[PDB]
RNA sequence: UCGGCUCGUGCGUCGAUGAAGAACGCAGCAGCUGCGAGAAUUAAUGUGAAUUGCAGGACACAUUGAUUUCGCACUUGCGGCCCCGGGCCGGGGCUACG
RNA sequence: GCCCUUGAAAAUCCGGGGGAGAGGGUGUAAAUCUCGCGCCGGGCCGUACCCAUAUCCGCAGCAGGUCUCCAAGGUGAACAG
RNA sequence: CCAUGUAACAGCAGUUGAACAUGGGUCAGUCGGUCCUGAGAGAUGGGCGAGCGCCGUUCGAAGGGACGGGCGAUGGCCUCCGUUGCCCUCGGCCGAUCGAAAGGGAGUCGGGUUCAGAUCCCCGAAUCCGGGGCGGAGAUGGCGCCGCGAGGCGUCC
RNA sequence: AGCAUAUUAGUCAGCGGAGGAGAAGUGAACAGGGAAGAGCCCAGCGCCAAUCCCGCCCCGGCGGGGCGGGGACAUGUGGCGUACGGAA
């Protein structure tokens, strides 16, 4: 049983949760160097 | 020899007409989704933006000369500068006969 | 010849004019945005999809969210030239929704696809 | 040291024509940032041959020429009025208080 | 049987009473608690899985806590052991 | 969750994992929400309040809706209803609104199918609600010209 | 050096309303020197609706001119004029 708001935020934290692509680390001014990732058990949403 | 506005400046069907071709072209190119066609989809985007583009222009244009001389006009052709600025020199009779009467002179001193 | 038979004075009726406005507040229409090439985003093409198509005639899109069945069943129409005989629809967990698009039994849809360019 | 702090100068411009703020979405290949279904931007003007992490722009040599959601209610719940099209469906415009 | 305890409301659905009315002029007409068939439509949102000695809360894969449904044979009074 | 693949974490280990990586998966008129009001919450009128506001929920010119008739709806050009004002006419207060995925609330079941979905997919058999056909029902009956026709006419009921 | 008046302090917090400025026109004022510098308008009393708002024609702060209908207004609009006086 879910809202439609509570679908879309969920869908919104699950396209949030990949890892960086590869080739931002061949950029000219790039400082990252891994993803901001959630794990469901480790940290919980804003619920 | 993608689309340029100078060249789409034309009636309403046949831009409509373009627009459809366009539509239909993107379509393909989302469901193909080559590394040409991969590169089209922006191309192709960015055209269908360019021709509506042209269209609004042209109908916002047409309105505004339609609506030239009418004292109501939709709100969307009325000025927008700021809220403040859409909310003078009338002077009473009375103020008049003063400045006529007694009128800044041009005077110098010390001479 | 003008007698009140009840003791509670009601407010009488009286006359509610159409508007005439003096000006549209809108110079035009707002186009419609969810036309029928907004409705069909992409055919989604996996395992699952190709199964529905070679086994239940059923097409599988990904359309928009705001589009209702009969909407993305009218657009299908009107795209692909072609009868449909019901559309199931959900929302993915990504949130994208997904229709299957069964076709009417005079369609292949395997034909269709490839008509399409999946399979 | 492409950041602060402090002082000074000029200006001193939000919003129902719908703001501040929030949500969601948008790139050929998460964040920040930029944008709004014309979504990593359209037009125009100036500038002038780049963008760049990776192949992928015929760049007319007159190098036009690269660089949405936040009437009644808040569950996408339920309407009503007038038009338009397809035969109930879809589209457009309206419908807050003072 | 017990109560100095008396154990929801509304949407919604139906029957009855009454009779304003309608129907047709001699082959039917109005009308069907609406009788048997036939025709068309039913949009939107949720739907995976865990549900607890590791999928929830307790800083954790924590001997804690957390609402329910089904539940066989023997012994035995027994959902006891 | 499913499949495939494979340093940190799983207080030993792991060829294993709810870990990591890649890619998939949730299909409804009939199961729920959606509708009702329950305790209650809460607008408008009114009152109070320096004021943001809050008190109050029945304590105010609170009906916008009814088959029926004419002007004008004539519109299809009047079968039936999209047409305006009026009366011949009626329409009280539980005043907007919200409040249950365990209360109320019509109607879907059997078989098969997937790596992961099925009362939702497919096969089959039904059903409820809403919106201009066929049959049946309304029902063939009761002076007198021919007739012992059970023949149709003539008339009335 | 407690503490109640006092002080903290008309200050913090709270509420309302703006503009490019606003407002004004323990313990202060006036005079003096500077920055700046600017003055005015109604009601009322008088004389003469003389006043204002809202289809046709002609010329991105919706105005100007002409022509014709509706309203406001005598329970008072406009012109002259308000203390430095005003009108005749």
């Amino acid at each position: 049983h879910k809202t439609f708001r509570i679908k879309r935020f969920l869908a919104k934290k699950q396209k949030q949760n990949r890892p960086i692509p590869q080739w931002i680390r061949m950029k000219t001014g790039n400082k990252i160097r891994y993803n901001k990732r959630r794990h469901w058990r480790r940290t919980k949403l804003g619920l | 020899a993608k689309i340029k506005a100078r060249d789409l400046r034309k009636k309403k069907e046949e831009l409509l007409k373009q627009l459809e071709d366009l539509k239909v072209e993107l379509s393909q190119l989302r469901v193909a989704k080559a590394a040409s066609k991969l590169s089209k989809i922006r191309v192709v985007r960015k055209s269908i933006a360019r021709v509506l583009t042209v269209i609004n222009q042209t109908q916002k244009e047409n309105l505004r000369k339609f609506y030239k001389g009418k004292k109501y006009k939709p709100l969307d052709l009325r000025p927008k500068k700021t809220r403040a600025m859409r909310r003078e020199n009338l002077k009473t009779k009375k103020q008049q006969r003063k400045e006529r009467l007694y009128p800044l002179r041009k005077f110098a001193v010390k001479a | 010849k003008k007698i009140r038979t009840s003791p509670t004075f009601r407010r009488p009726k009286t006359l509610r004019l159409r508007r005439q406005p003096k000006y549209p507040r809108k110079s035009a229409p707002r186009r419609n945005k969810l036309d029928h090439y907004a409705i069909i985003k992409f055919p989604l093409t996996t395992e699952s999809a190709m199964k529905k198509i070679e086994d239940n005639n059923t097409l599988v899109f990904i359309v928009d969210v705001k589009a209702n069945k009969h909407q993305i069943k009218q657009a299908v129409k009107k795209l692909y030239d072609i009868d449909v005989a019901k559309v199931n629809t959900l929302i993915r967990p990504d949130g994208e929704k997904k229709a299957y698009v069964r076709l009417a039994p005079d369609y292949d849809a395997l034909d269709v696809a490839n008509k399409i360019g999946i399979i």
